[PDB]
């Protein structure tokens, strides 16, 4: 059925207006929003369809004090969209208190787009982890539309601060928002800055406007996760059936995300299934290894090729990882796409559910810990003071994530017979 | 046609052969053949082309072969008494009523009204008939359309089968969703992904079962001019499609049927149970187990 | 041009003609046709074309034309107009369902099968196959409406759906509206829900 | 039969003309009115014909103080009427007031076309509301043709003054006018300046010549809603039968109005209607929703699309719309006009009972009670004063409305089996 879309920060904001632009450069619109008449491809599951010439994509474009949102008005994709939903802190508690107080407008802009349109799926959130006008807000509407409509799937988009130490409040705003993602949304799509950056400074020479070149890479990933369910194929083709296949256990719903041409800026199936494998074509940063793997191929693809490969992976002893389960690496395909320029023909994908991400999340399981002995660096904000005046619900999470920790280390072994 | 054009070429050879005094197989066999090339390239010049036989040979696929996703799983939401015994008196309206309805959904405004859905449950009485441009193709007779709805009913189970369970999927979903849940029968061991994966990779083979032959055969066409060569690659085609797809009669295709319709037992039960309940599912549980470790043990025969 | 003409004088002007003898005598009609059932009219059509038109399909477009007039009794009776409200909603309770008839027969029969007709005569290359094609329009309007099949099971509740008119133009009793019409519209509907198949566009009403 | 068209107001007088402009442009006549030989047509029910070459419009003209008139004189329109009906306040009560003394002659001028012509079916109104020189007169001139001819028909066409919040005397003028619209006219064809406004901000670049572009788009409209009534269809070709279908209660018949080409400055059915039933094609400005819509084609239309076209908004769910009675939407064709350059072949129509525009009415009915409570805004002007000297009679309009505005709210529901 039909997914709708919300994005909010800043950034997330602009991520979600680039995504708009490659979409309207995938699909057969004009930048106007015209159709034009060049074009096989669905325009219903992202774009609500009138008449009006003018597809209108199923965004909800919330905002706190617009500053980027007059920057996304000075462009020629203003006819794309105008639902009128743009409204007017620096903290999760603040930023969730500012939530509260305002539930009941930006839930009838949600409720809008609910009447709007009558077969209902799923709901992306594209949000930016502990960003200051996007924590806070972010999880409580994930709380509320995930309480609200337990027939929905829940996604996200997700970016994961991390600097290598400055904010001294993000390992709270983080722990929060992990507990609200791990209980009220069914699949995180996680990603990194660090690893992202490290890739762009390898392809480019970039080091002040990193910015406006990762925008570009997560774009690129995030219409490439899309084009499975945009373009019609018969494996996974739907948001249910895709994420069905992904969770083995129910506390894991992280996705390891990967593409195979690093710089773009002939090929068999082996070549980019084993260029796959590797840790520099994947985009986020003991044994730590993989439970379940799915790649998807989109290009030009001899079927019986694709049979060798994998036979090929299984030759190689690639294969170093060991859960408790039979439940395999996975192979799908899909059409690389028409209608646009099209280099590097044959282009991958990966989702895969990998331990080596809770080493990330046992840093700010460490760094919170070091403050928490401190107390000098919650920064006392009164509007948190009042929501929270003993601060247990932090401590709480941190139990919440603790044990998420310890099902991870059990998860990694073959020895998941008893609870971690 | 150049065939009134070189008629009285080929009229020259046949009124010389009479004058011949003696009967060879050597001068006969040319004249037949030379006959034979231009006439089969008279049918292969008009069928490719201006009857768009490789544009057909795509709308076959995609409503026929399952090479279309989007009408076979709308028709089969929007069906729910098929399911159950059909009269044949208000059905067999119905369907083809709910089929364009669902066809209808998303484009298909372009006509998509020459199929027909007859019926003679209501899956297995369900068939799509497909009616040809006869003058203008030949090569697509009655037991053509015949063996493709063999392929076609045969389809239909498995995505039937198939959607049942990933949509009963909402463990993680709903079920243990703000919930705690004391769970020591509520887990069953978790052989939903088990009868997924029966499902799914047998799904992954017919992928290929479909893809190489279809690649092939819209490439063989292009090679040759003689009509007479498409006849012998379409009756390859369709010779691997039954073989590959496993619907000769076996044992094998036997344990098939049996492993889909123990899917189906198992999506009922996860249907009507609920969210966290007992309501004596153990003993259809315990029937339903050691029915699928035994026909696990089955599908060992062909791996070893 | 005498098709053109013959198809215009049924089906504008001649509705206000109809309209003044709702509201009778035999030669006061004449004078201003020169300016429930019953009527005769015909018209004098040439000899060269009298090998073409026949005698009985000056009765065909006879029977059509009184069948019209019976639709046109219909519309005006429910234009007559412009217990407290109660009246007012056993209108809209039937304005919907007599409104959808009218739009039925018009547009989906005799405006659609015109056309095609049209299409038609002027690829006439002989004489006898513009015969045959004349006929082929005559004894299919003749099947559209409803007059030689099954006119004893569907065609006699169309005649008591008129009825409804009547009793509503006498009223100037309301319970007796709705049940005769909660009667007789699923005594069409039953009948016609097995169905050529083209009834279900004027019964989805 | 014969229609006769009557215009006040200085801004109904610059609309009527126009109109018959854009009617001499559509029949088969000259700038001077000389008959052009190039052409199906009926110039009966809107033009006297003599053998004079110049057929007259059935138009009465009227107005006070002619400044507006003299520039219709300075045109070659001049030699198209010449009826000599031309003759020399500030509110609703004054104009009221000055129509009363002077009644016997233009209803004289009334009796004379009235006697001019042997068969006759209905008065045309062309007035604004609250506009100065049109109120008052209008609203007096529409009491007495109702209660001297029982047995035609009125219609009118009128705009709504709305700026947002100046003229004070605007809520007592329109609140009068609208009690006398619902007791003296048995149909209105409502406009307002704002939604024309918006979409002619849309289409060009307009601010200050505003004026001069909606009298262009209110034409069009009016000669699109009589295009069925002088080129001969055969449903609701005359203007009783139109009426009869549109009306489901007697205190409703205000009629809403759209176009479907919002710029002129290929098409089936169903992308027609899609583009009908959206709120920017439709001119006029909790849940409500229509009882009753009626549309229009004008165009190359084939006929069994028409029948797929409704059966597309059936299976769409655009039908969110619940009144008491089965009375449904509506279809009709009329052909497109040849015989003028003709651009944008395919062109629709509405006429629809809508009941958003009761929020309008409230507006009124906000603004005058307030005004009501201050006592400083009735301006005490003496005939006003004379004319009642209580000013019960606004009270007992508002209490009309009131009345109409319960009606309307209780024809909003699917429960109108009691009165509202």
């Amino acid at each position: 059925r039909e997914i709708i879309t919300l994005q909010l920060g800043q950034c997330g904001n602009q991520i979600g207006f680039e995504f708009w632009k490659q979409l309207c450069a995938e699909h057969g619109i004009s930048p106007e929003g015209i159709v034009e008449e060049f074009a096989t491809d669905r325009k219903d599951v992202f774009f609500y369809q009138a008449d009006d010439e003018h597809y209108i994509p199923r965004a909800v474009l919330l905002d706190l004090e617009p500053r980027v949102i007059h920057s996304i008005l000075n462009s020629p994709y203003a006819k794309l969209y105008n639902p009128e939903n743009i409204y007017l802190g620096n903290n999760w508690a603040s930023g969730f208190s500012q939530g509260e107080k305002i539930h009941e407008d930006i839930f009838d802009i949600i409720d809008r787009e609910a009447d709007g349109s009558d077969s209902l799926e799923g709901f992306v959130l594209c949000h930016s982890i502990a960003g200051g006008t996007g924590s806070g807000l972010g999880s409580y509407l994930l709380e509320r539309l995930n309480d609200r409509y337990p027939k929905k799937l829940v996604q996200t988009y997700s970016v994961f601060p991390n600097q290598d130490e400055d904010v001294v409040v993000q390992p709270y705003n983080s722990l929060l928002t992990l507990k609200r993602l791990t209980q009220n949304a069914d699949c995180v799509v996680v990603l990194d800055n660090t690893a992202l950056n490290r890739i762009a400074t390898d392809r480019l020479h970039i080091q002040n406007p990193s910015f406006s070149q990762i925008n570009q890479l997560v774009s690129t990933i995030m219409s490439a996760s899309t084009t499975t369910l945009r373009y019609p194929g018969y494996m996974n083709n739907d948001l249910i059936g895709l994420i069905a296949s992904l969770i083995p256990t129910p506390r894991l719903h992280f996705l390891m995300t990967g593409y195979t041409p690093l710089t773009t800026d002939k090929t068999t199936v082996l070549d980019v299934m084993r260029r796959l494998l590797q840790p520099k074509n994947v985009m986020v940063s003991t044994n730590h290894c993989y439970i379940a793997i799915l790649n998807i191929i989109q290009g030009e693809v001899d079927p019986t090729q694709v049979h060798k490969s994998l036979q090929r992976i299984r030759e190689r002893k690639l294969a170093n990882f060991i859960p408790w389960g039979p439940a395999s690496i996975q192979v799908a395909l899909s059409r690389k796409s028409p209608y646009l320029p099209s280099a590097h023909r044959v282009s991958g994908l990966m989702m895969a559910n990998h331990t080596s991400i809770s080493s990330l999340f046992e840093r700010t399981c460490r760094q919170y810990d070091k403050l928490r002995k401190r107390e000098a660096f919650l920064e006392q904000f009164r509007k948190e003071d009042m929501f929270k005046d003993n601060f247990d619900e932090m401590d709480t999470s941190r139990e919440i994530v603790q044990q998420l920790i310890d099902e991870y280390h059990a998860a990694t072994r073959p020895d998941y017979i008893s609870w971690g | 046609s150049i065939l009134k054009n070189q008629e009285d070429t080929f009229a020259a050879e046949l009124h010389r052969l009479k004058q011949q005094p003696l009967f060879s197989l050597v001068d006969f066999e040319q004249v037949v053949d030379r006959i034979r090339s231009t006439v089969a390239e008279h049918l292969w010049k008009l069928m490719v082309e201006e009857s768009d036989l490789l544009g057909q040979l795509k709308i076959i696929k995609d409503f026929y072969l399952l090479g279309r996703g989007e009408l076979f799983q709308a028709f089969i939401d929007t069906a729910q008494h098929m399911l159950k015994t059909p009269p044949t008196a208000v059905t067999e309206h119905d369907v083809n009523v709910a089929f364009q309805q669902s066809a209808h959904k998303v484009l298909l405004d372009d006509d998509n009204l020459l199929p027909l859905l007859h019926l003679t449950s209501g899956w297995a009485a369900l068939g799509l008939s497909y009616k040809v441009q006869w003058p203008l193709h030949i090569l697509f007779t009655p037991a053509v359309l015949e063996k493709y709805n063999v392929v076609f009913k045969y389809l239909l189970s498995v995505r039937r089968v198939q959607a049942e369970l990933q949509h009963c999927w909402a463990l993680q979903m709903q079920r243990k969703h703000l919930k705690s849940n004391q769970t020591d029968a509520i887990k069953w061991r978790l052989r939903n992904h088990m009868a997924f994966l029966v499902d799914n990779l047998q799904y992954y083979l017919q992928v290929d079962v479909l893809e190489s032959q279809f690649s092939q055969l819209l490439h063989q066409i292009n090679s040759t001019r003689d009509f007479e060569s498409i006849r012998l690659a379409h009756d390859h085609f369709l010779s691997n499609l039954l073989a590959q797809s496993f619907i000769l009669l076996k044992p094998v295709f036997h344990c098939l049927n049996e492993i889909l319709d123990l899917c189906h037992s198992f999506c009922s039960l996860v249907s009507q149970n609920l969210g966290p309940l007992d309501e004596r599912g153990a003993a259809q549980l315990s029937i339903l187990v050691k029915g699928f470790s035994r026909q696990s043990s089955l599908l060992f025969k062909i791996l070893s | 041009e005498y098709l053109q003409a013959m198809r215009n004088f049924f089906l504008d002007t001649m509705y206000d003609f109809y309209t003044s003898i709702f509201d009778q005598n035999v030669s006061f009609l004449n004078v201003q046709l020169q300016e429930l059932d019953g009527l005769t009219l015909s018209y004098k059509v040439p000899w060269p074309v009298d090998i073409v038109i026949s005698l009985e399909c000056q009765k065909i477009y006879n029977q059509v034309f009184l069948l019209l007039l019976q639709i046109k009794w219909a519309k005006y009776s429910l234009d007559v107009l412009l217990q407290i409200h109660r009246m007012f909603l056993l209108r809209v309770k039937l304005m919907h369902f007599v409104n959808s008839l009218h739009n039925y027969i018009m547009t989906r029969i005799l405006h659609s099968t015109g056309l095609e007709f049209q299409h038609q005569v002027e690829e006439a290359k002989d004489l006898d196959q513009l015969i045959k094609i004349h006929y082929r329009y005559l004894s299919t309007i003749h099947d559209r409406c409803l007059l030689r099949e099954k006119v004893s099971f569907v065609k006699e509740a169309i005649m008591k759906v008129l009825n409804l008119a009547l009793m509503f133009a006498d009223g100037w009793s309301i319970e007796k509206m709705e049940s005769d019409f909660k009667n007789c519209h699923m005594f069409l509907v039953t009948i016609l829900n097995k169905a050529f198949p083209h009834l279900e566009s004027l019964a989805l009403s």
